[PDB]
């Protein structure tokens, strides 16, 4: 479980 | 070594093949708290589930759920939802194609509980040739009244 | 070598576990909750024998779940109604209602599927459906009615 970060 | 990580996009996002751009967690150099700015380049008609590819991360696209269509490959499915009423004397609603366009949507006639429009070339676009899109297809959702009154019933004649 | 065999049986007969048969004579078991595609290996040229279930009248097979589809008239769909249903076990079971349907709803009755996988004990539900013949043009009068 990584950490996703939109953009 | 190569680790599975979901992108959920939009429906929008596949469909105009959008440069999708996000940064990422991950170590770095001697035990670290990294976030690193990757680079996405969608397709027109991307399906979810395509995959594109120190430390190696595997991506997969993810169709993030749209709020007024439900896809089926190529096909885009809306679900005009209708009054007991509009349902057998009409009704005059609009809706927005997935490309912003609006679409005047409109009978004078009952339709049946399931009964479906068809849009040609009104979908999403196809993967392979994109120049070519699958189609719109609106389904109309009858909603019946709960427990009907008396007037109701006498009426139905 | 390994010849398969496509094997039809009815949903009826996966349900009950039933013992079918049919130059050679085999006997198959049909234990209680078997799937299309349940493997049947008899050593001897080696036999298997791969499921097959037949179309069926009422029901259409989804897991430990059967689904019928009740067709209601408009007025019925409406005003309500009390029809049948020869269940997959063979008793009948009543399908009455006295309020409108949703002809998008879905009614649930429990222990009326299939024999699960794993203890024939249990079973799946068997989900209602409906089709609802909705009127196809109006007249005056009934339109004034609903208006």
């Amino acid at each position: 479980p990584t950490v996703e970060e939109v953009d | 070594e190569t680790v599975q990580v979901n992108l959920p996009v939009s429906l929008e996002d596949l469909f105009v093949g959008k440069k999708k751009s996000f940064k990422i967690g991950r170590k770095g150099p001697h035990g670290a708290s990294e976030k690193t700015q990757i680079d996405i380049q969608l397709k027109p008609g991307w399906k979810a589930g395509t995959k594109i590819t120190r430390k190696t991360l595997q991506f997969v696209i993810q169709e993030k759920s749209h709020p007024n269509f439900k896809r089926d490959g190529d096909d885009l499915i809306y679900t005009l939802p209708l009054s007991f009423k509009e349902s057998l004397l009409g009704f005059s609603k609009t809706i927005q194609t997935i490309d912003g366009r609006t679409l005047p949507l409109s009978r004078v006639q009952p339709v049946q509980p399931s009964q479906t429009s068809t849009y040609p070339g009104q979908g999403m676009p196809t993967p392979k040739n994109p120049s070519q899109r699958g189609n719109l297809i609106v389904k109309y959702k009858v909603d019946y009244p709960i427990s009907l009154n008396d007037a109701q019933k006498r009426a139905i004649d």
